[PDB]
RNA sequence: GGAGGGCAAGUCAUGGUGCCAGCAGCCGCGGUAAUUCCAGCUCCAAUA
RNA sequence: GAGGUGAAAUUC
RNA sequence: GACGAUCAGAUACCGUC
RNA sequence: CGAGGAA
RNA sequence: ACCA
RNA sequence: UCCCU
RNA sequence: GGUGGUGGUGCAUGGCCGUUC
RNA sequence: GAACCUGCGGCUUAAUUUGACUCAACACGGG
RNA sequence: GCACGCGCGUUAC
RNA sequence: CACCGCCCGUCGCUUGUAGUAACGAAUGGUCUGGUGAACCUUCUGGACUGCGACAGCAAUGUUGCGGAAAAAUAAGUAAACCCUACCAUUUGGAACAACAAGAAGUCGUAA
RNA sequence: GAAUGAUUAGAGGUUCCGGGGUCGAAAUGACCUUGACCUAUUCUCAAACU
RNA sequence: GCCCAGUGCUCUGAAUGUCAAAGUGAAGAAAUUCAACCAAGCGCGGGUAAACGGCGGGAGUAACUAUGACUCUCUUAAGGUAGCCAAAUGCCUCGUCAUCUAAUUAGUGACG
RNA sequence: GCCAGUGAAAUA
RNA sequence: GGCUGGGGCGGCAC
RNA sequence: CCUAAG
RNA sequence: AGAACAAAAGGGUAAAAGC
RNA sequence: GCUUGUGGCAGUCAAGCGUUCAUAGCGACAUUGCUUUUUGAUUCUUCGAU
RNA sequence: GACCGUCGUGAGACAGGUUA
RNA sequence: GCCCGGAUAGCUCAGUCGGUAGAGCAGGGGAUUGAAAAUCCCCGUGUCCUUGGUUCGAUUCCGAGUCCGGGCACC
RNA sequence: GCCCGGAUAGCUCAGUCGGUAGAGCAGGGGAUUGAAAAUCCCCGUGUCCUUGGUUCGAUUCCGAGUCCGGGCACC
RNA sequence: GCCCGGAUAGCUCAGUCGGUAGAGCAGGGGAUUGAAAAUCCCCGUGUCCUUGGUUCGAUUCCGAGUCCGGGCACCA
């Protein structure tokens, strides 16, 4: 809870372990967080780092898709599929959209759209985790992709999400937990008015728990 | 006994009674204040007069008609007298300004049922009984 | 650019025909409406045949000075023959005489139908 | 009477020059009080009494003060730049 | 009105008196034709119920021969 | 469960015991409950309280909701049995019962209350004072 | 009025008082010709003309009294076919009056006269022969009336009148106005017509 | 052997209940078994002869009672019995065993009677009587069905039917009758 | 000097008038068939 | 909520 | 006297003072 | 004229 | 007559 | 049934 | 000097009829 | 209330025959 | 007889 | 002529009337304070005249005495007149006002 | 008896739209009386007309 | 006599809105600048005229004629009450009728 | 739990 | 405040 | 007074 | 060029200066 | 003190009154004037005495 | 100096009336 | 004495930016009543005050007199 | 002579902002009454003073005028 | 010139701590009625002043704008 006990998230975290001394192999700690609980659309990132500092951790199909040259564009990599003959059937409604704009990332696709997006295809997706984002859609999906993919950095969108850095095993403290800020920028703060807007979350490395509050 | 008191002793009484409880008549207090002397005649029975005018008056209550009078100024006395004249063709014969002799109606006050503030008749016309130039073998000036 | 219902002339032929006996031949009588043709089949009068010659007269005796000489007649129930039109004729309605001029359109019609017999109403009040 | 918000009024800045379409709002006031030098000294009566001084105030207005137009383009970046309309009553864009 | 001064005599045609066709005794004798003609013992003599009226002979010509 | 306030004694065979004074005007109809020494008010339903016409604040109908109000109040006050007191602004006025008189007894008696003893203590006095309207009153 | 002193003269050039002088209380003869009009141009012939010999000011009410007592007599005993009394004078200028208490004062309008050039024709009228001094003796009249003046002149023409231009119209009996060029001839002076004179016409323009 | 309505609808295939209603009312009596609900009978005459009517002779007679369009019996027997048979085709029961409960239902128990004096007119609290009851019943029935059934291509025997139907359920939004059943009771209730 | 009543005397199928002229002591007469007006007739009363 | 009237209304 | 109400009208028959 | 106001 |  | 007539 | 008159007075009247019933 | 019908009033008209006027006039004078 | 005002009725929605 | 009956007052209208009190005047009468004709009486006065004596016989004259006209006088009776109060009898007066009488005037409705 | 804009007055239309009349009276031809615009005339004016 | 709306005066009164200095909170690094509450007073409520003073206006409106106790009205607290006058207040005014004069722009008595 | 998720808005 | 056929009320040739 | 009455 | 050119009056203005 | 509108006072023309006739006696309209005890303008003389 | 009317909150103000 | 004003039947009284004359009451003939009031239709009655002008004509629009009718009169 | 205020249905007075216009009373026709009042239903009414101008449109906004009203004219 | 309150049906006004717009009266339709009231049912219309942001949405929440209402203070 923003108070002293950050560094017993931290540093009186960064050791608790389960067993006997303290092993004899690499460490893995971060910071837990999100992206800013907006509803992935109107407003909640725009750009900077932290860092923070990171990547996957585990799988990273996205979201990109629009047209027969959407596909190419998650071809050379792995994404999911808005089809085309579906936006006036099934590309969209609550399961649909889902799927496409559904995955765990965000999105990173094109626009094309007209007078349907108040209740079906860019709509119906948005909270749930994908509703238009900034992803550099002009030349594909892939050098923005560095917004989507690898470095990070932690592009934190969709639904909740991000990331966080600083060390190995142990040595940090003061700049352990002031580490895990600094694993945090335009997504703990940014332009007018940003410190704080939500209410809790988690964080450890391996070992057990952080913050007790 | 009954409110006059029955004294042989009390006449006195009885008489000063009967001379006051008597100013209740009108006959009696009438007389007894010179009032006949008041009227137009002076008591008189006839007074001499000139016409001032024949105008007519209208009758009273069930009967409507056009009765004949003559506005008579008497002589000594001097005043303002409304005459009915008699007759059918009556004020035919009076011209004004001539000399008329007129008497009372019925008693003196009440003038005939039908006429309204006339107390007197007319009998003659330039010293001429009405009569007489009422029937034409008698007269006529 | 007018003209007239059955031919003025046809029918001058048709009514003093060869038998221009009853002043309505059984010619005419084929182009009256049943109630005149009731009428004349039925009993007309002679009176009716006199009144007929006093407009013969006014028609011809008169100059081409347009003026007829107005006939007079109370025979408000005849009827109109061809030979009658072109005459005035003056009709009793019940305070004097009518005069009218017969035009060809007035056959077969009730000589009473322009004798009007009632002034009808103005108002006010 | 009837502006138009933005329309491109060359202007310059410069660091800029040419032209650029000014979002172009009207001018307002600002409050002083307890800065102001005109207060600094204008702090007296001097001072057991006072009134106040030569110029305060009751003239007579003119009934028609003056649209401090505030033109500003964006991409010149600067500076909010003010003109100067004279007629009232009147305001913005209608049209 | 004044003018309307006896208009009804004015209007009245004035008739004549019949000529007295012989004489009215003046004196004893018309109270002795009176006592006659009503207090006479004939008219006493029938009902004084059932007697006629001084003036029944209103003039009437045909009443008045019927009677004498 | 409930709260109540009644003193801490029961028992089917143990009274309790509520002075209810009754004032039935000829306009509007009072019921009223209170200690048997009448210094605390408990339960107070008028016909006021009861209907919206000002002519009906007396009522037979204004009576029977005001009563069967205050039994159901009483049975919470933990009181069955009630002494009544009956009066009418006697004053100097018709020192006659309402007519929401026998209407609210009636009342009480049926939606189950226990009465007490009764009494009619409309105030008569021994003098008087000039009473409504004068000489002649209401006239019409 | 108030008199006339702000009468016969100059003292002020012309103030026709039109647009510059607004104004001009209204005039006072809004007749002229009030007469036997739309005459026949023929018919009432020899005109009798009143000539005023003296630079004045014939003020405004002035020449209305003129007509006034002009047709009084002109119809009183000879007719409304009789007369056709032409005004021909006529009221500009607009004299003033006057009115700081005596410092600087120009007039306000007070009443429209005109200016009898001495030898202008004033008031005058034309009638036929047989009504000379008919009309004669009555124009006398004016003369004793209006700050006279006085012509009573009898005449001629030109043909406002008669008149002489007597031997003239009395010449032309054949024709009325042009004449003028030679053309267009539509005043039928007869007789054939066009044809002929359209020959003799060019006939001449070509002798050139 | 037992003599059913129209030909076919047992009369014994229904009970009154309530007593109420017992004798103010037909089903019941041996007399009342007819096959046609014609009798020309001569009820109406004493003061109470009207109770031994074949309750539907009274609804047939109810029945005819707009003036110019009605006035014979004859063909409101039909629309009546065409009613029944439509009434049965929907809850296939004895159509007596309906139109007698709704006989029942649709009769206000309460009225006012107005009682003025002197301009105001003042209301009392009335207990309706049962011959009352059950004339006030028929007479609303049909009174309704008349409402509906003009310009329409809906039917008497239609209108009636459906009438019948909820006027037994006590649909109080169903049927014009129990409508009236239920206001006159309530403005009756507040009168009162 | 009267003839509806008081107050003796017309029940004239009389003429004129039409709430007008007028009568009438008091009742009341009179507004087109007046028993009270004007007048005829006949009656009554007191009778130089 | 009283009060007051046929109803209500100023009134408390 | 001041007010409500009632009345076509109410400084009146009712009502508040 | 579409079931007809005060009566 | 009003009541239905 | 006596309210209305 | 009559006849005749759906011409006037129902307040001059018979006869008849309506109303109170 | 509606359109016709018929009586009464009214206003017209050469003339619109006239009686009757709250039940006790008005499809009544057999209209 | 018709700008209309009444009263029996006839036909009907 | 019977509630569509009677009927009251304001104001108005129509036709009229001059009362009671006061004041004015007229006639008459009385009081108050004065002026005061005339005449009875009174004190005067004494033309004129009668007598006696003396101047002459006489007209006349002196004086004594007596009667006695005008004049004048005081007290008195007191006419008229005036002033100061009061009585009686008559008669007078007006616009507006007032009173009297009447009605299917007007507004309402008291009884 | 020139532009313009004012203003007098009657004349002639072999003239058109209407208010009065006529053989008159319902697409009445035809003349008719006041206005309504020409046409050759008459009368008198202009700082802001020539 | 009637007017408490106006101006004044004056009462516990109003469930609530302003309202200064200190005192409090919030923000800067302070200076300082924003805040919230805050006595009276104000404004809201009541009484008050032998307190200042006030006291309307037009339409219709039969029983010749003019007429208003009649009603209609638009209306501000209230719409001049007893009483009283051409008066030391009355404009027109020398008011109109009397009365006192030969005569009255004076007097007095009337009338609104 | 979540990739499923409805609803007015999903949580350890 | 002023200009003002003298001041003023008025009007602004302030 | 005119964002066009620029 | 009798109109039109916001608004007074005058100037001006016709492929326009009017639309 | 000018000026004289306004006041006052005379005057020409003769349509009219004057029953017959314009002028005995008066005169509409229109027009010429005198007057300085009205009144109105004006501010020259006199508030550094009227 | 002093009445009243009439305007004015007041002071006063009336080519209003009244008196020394 | 100058400033406005009305003049209209038997008596009290209105008038397209002239061209025609009216109700009211008196009034006589009716409708009406039992008769009458009241009321509703009808009659009637005149240089619209005398002069001069304007017009085709004036009661009217003009101008003066005229009678009676409200507002102005040493110092 | 100066400064003010209106005017709207037959009458007394509402209303508008530039589009619409009203109420009360009167009145016309039925209903109740024996008949009138009262009362009850139904109904119709407007150059928004004349006047030019603006405007797409004027009762309404300007400019002029008529009428009926009130208020100043002091030294 | 500051400081409070409001903007809702034709009128007067309620109104989630973001999910519906509601009274009372007027107006209208009907029953009742000697007349008029009072009664008694049933309805009628809403950018919730405007413009954007918060939210899945918002009469509501916040900023800003115009208007009206309150108040309090000065004025050479």
């Amino acid at each position: 809870i923003t108070s002293s006990q950050v560094r017993e998230h931290v540093k009186e975290l960064l050791k608790y372990s389960n067993e006997t001394k303290k092993r004899n192999f690499l460490e893995t700690v971060e910071l837990q967080v999100g992206l800013k609980n907006y509803d992935p659309q109107r407003d909640k990132r725009f750009s900077g780092s932290l860092k923070l500092p990171n990547c996957p951790r585990p799988n990273m199909s996205i979201c990109i898709f629009g047209d027969a040259f959407d596909v190419d564009r998650a071809k050379s990599c792995g994404v999911d599929a808005m089809s085309v003959d579906d936006l006036k059937k099934l590309n969209k409604n609550k399961k649909l959209i889902k799927k496409l704009s559904k995955k765990y990332n965000a999105f990173i696709a094109s626009e094309v759209l007209i007078k349907q997006v108040p209740r079906l295809l860019g709509p119906q997706l948005s909270k749930a985790g994908k509703f238009p984002t900034p992803v550099s859609h002009n030349d594909d999906l892939y050098g923005k992709v560095t917004d989507v993919r690898s470095t990070i950095k932690f592009q934190l969108k969709k639904v909740l999400c991000l990331a966080v850095a600083v060390g190995n095993v142990e040595m940090e403290e003061d700049v352990l937990v002031n580490q895990i800020l600094m694993s945090v920028n335009f997504f703990v703060s940014l332009l007018k008015k940003n410190w704080q807007n939500v209410g809790s979350l988690v964080v450890k490395s391996s070992m057990g728990p952080a913050f007790r509050l | 006994g009954v409110g006059k008191p029955r004294g042989i002793r009390a006449g006195r009484k009885l008489a000063r009674h009967r001379k006051d409880q008597r100013w209740a008549d009108n006959d009696f207090n009438k007389r007894l204040l010179g009032s006949r002397w008041r009227n137009p005649f002076m008591g008189a029975s006839h007074a001499k007069g000139l016409v001032t005018e024949k105008i007519g008056i209208e009758s009273k209550q069930p009967n409507s008609a056009v009765r004949k009078c003559v506005r008579v100024l008497l002589r000594k006395n001097s005043k303002k007298i409304a005459a009915f004249v008699p007759m059918d063709g009556c004020l035919n014969f009076l011209a004004e300004n001539d000399e008329v002799l007129v008497a009372g109606l019925g008693r003196q006050g009440h003038a005939v049922g039908d006429i309204p503030g006339v107390r007197f008749k007319v009998v003659c016309v330039k010293g001429i009984s009405l009569l007489a130039l009422f029937k034409g073998k008698k007269e006529k000036r | 650019f007018t003209f007239r219902g059955k031919g003025l002339e046809e029918l001058t032929a048709l009514a003093s025909g060869s038998n221009s006996e009853k002043l309505i031949s059984d010619e005419l009588a084929a182009l009256f409406d049943a109630k005149t043709r009731r009428r004349v089949k039925r009993g007309i009068s002679e009176k009716y045949a006199k009144f007929v010659n006093k407009v013969r007269r006014s028609k011809e005796k008169c100059p081409a000075g347009e003026k007829p000489v107005p006939v007079k007649t109370h025979y408000r129930s005849m009827i109109v023959i061809p030979e009658l039109v072109g005459g005035i004729v003056g009709v009793y309605n019940g305070k004097e005489f009518v005069n009218v001029e017969v035009k060809f359109d007035m056959i077969g019609k009730y000589l009473a139908e322009f004798a009007m017999t009632y002034k009808p109403t103005t108002h006010g009040k | 009477v009837n502006v138009p918000k933005t329309r491109k009024t060359y202007c310059k800045g410069k660091t800029c020059r040419k032209h650029t379409q000014h979002k172009v709002t009207q001018y307002k006031a600002g409050k002083a009080s307890l800065f102001a030098q005109g207060k600094r000294r204008y702090d007296r009566k001097q001072s057991g009494f006072g009134g106040q001084t030569k110029p305060v105030f009751h003239k007579k207005a003119k009934t028609t003060k003056k649209v401090v137009l505030r033109l500003e383009c964006v991409k010149c970046k600067t500076r909010a730049q003010l003109t100067l309309k004279r007629c009232k009553h009147f305001e913005l864009g209608g049209e | 009105t004044l003018a309307k001064a006896g208009k009804v005599r004015k209007q009245t045609p004035k008739v004549e008196k019949k000529d007295k066709p012989r004489k009215t005794p003046k004196g004893r004798s018309y109270k002795r034709i009176l006592y006659n003609r009503r207090y006479a013992p004939h008219i006493l003599a029938t009902d004084p119920k059932k007697r006629k009226s001084p003036n029944w002979h209103a003039g009437k010509k045909e009443k008045m021969d019927a009677a004498a | 469960e409930v709260i109540s306030y009644g003193p801490p004694n029961v028992g089917a065979n143990e009274n309790v015991f509520g002075v209810c004074h009754i004032m039935a005007t000829w306009n509007d109809t009072f019921i009223h409950v209170t200690d048997l020494s009448g210094r605390e008010t408990l339960v107070r339903v008028t016909g006021g309280m009861k209907v919206k016409a000002d002519r009906e604040e007396s009522s037979p109908y204004a009576a029977m909701q005001a009563a069967i109000d205050v039994v159901n109040r009483c049975k919470e006050l933990k009181i069955n049995a009630l002494h009544i007191k009956l009066r009418a602004k006697g004053g100097v006025e018709t020192k006659q019962p309402g007519p929401g008189a026998q209407s609210a007894l009636r009342a009480l008696a049926r939606s189950g209350m226990k009465i007490g003893r009764i009494e009619d203590v409309t105030p008569i006095p021994t003098d008087s004072t000039r009473r409504e309207g004068g000489r002649r009153g209401r006239r019409l | 009025r108030r008199p006339a002193r702000c009468y016969r003269y100059q003292k002020n050039k012309p103030y026709p008082k039109s647009r510059y002088n607004r104004a001009v209380p209204d005039s006072k003869i809004r007749i002229y010709d009030l007469g036997k009009k739309k005459a026949t141009v023929d018919e009432f012939p020899l005109c009798v003309h009143l000539v005023s010999n003296e630079l004045e000011q014939l003020s405004s009410e002035a020449l209305e009294a003129a007509r006034i007592c002009a047709n009084k007599y002109m119809t009183t005993v000879s007719g409304r076919d009789a007369f056709h009394l032409r005004v021909r004078v006529h009221p500009f200028h607009v004299l003033r009056i006057n009115k700081q208490g005596m410092r600087g004062a120009w007039g306000k309008p007070h009443g429209l006269a005109a200016r009898v050039d001495i030898g202008q024709i004033i008031f005058s009228v034309r009638t036929k022969d047989s009504n000379k001094d008919v009309v004669v003796e009555g124009l006398r009249r004016a003369r004793y009336k209006f700050p006279g003046q006085q012509k009573i002149i009898l005449s001629k023409k030109w043909g406002f009148t008669n008149l002489d231009r007597p031997e003239y119209l009395k010449k032309r009996e054949a024709g009325e106005v042009k004449d003028d060029g030679a053309f267009v001839k539509f005043l039928s002076k007869k007789g054939s017509l066009e044809n002929n004179i359209r020959e003799f016409p060019e006939y001449f323009a070509a002798q050139a | 052997t037992q003599p059913k309505l129209f030909g076919k609808w047992n009369y014994d295939e229904v009970k009154i209940q309530d007593p109420c209603f017992q004798n103010y009312i037909a089903c019941t009596t041996t007399k009342s078994q007819v096959f046609v609900p014609h009798t020309a009978g001569r009820y109406q005459v004493k003061k109470f002869r009207k109770t031994q009517c074949p309750i539907v002779e009274r609804l047939i007679g109810t029945l005819m009672f707009h003036g110019r369009n009605a006035g014979k019996k004859a063909l409101c027997i039909k629309v009546v019995k065409n009613a029944f048979e439509i009434i049965h085709l929907v809850t296939g029961r004895n159509p007596l065993e309906v139109f007698v409960g709704a006989v029942q239902n649709a009769g206000p128990r309460e009225d006012s009677t107005r009682i003025g004096t002197a301009g105001v007119v003042r209301k009392q609290a009335v207990d309706v009587a049962p011959m009352r009851r059950v004339n006030l019943a028929i007479y609303f029935i049909i009174k309704g069905c008349r409402e509906s059934a003009f310009k329409s291509m809906r039917s008497i025997a239609e209108t009636l039917a459906d009438e019948i139907i909820n006027a037994e359920k006590n649909n109080t939004q169903s049927s014009w009758a129990i409508r009236k059943k239920d206001e006159i009771e309530k403005v009756a209730k507040g009168n009162r």
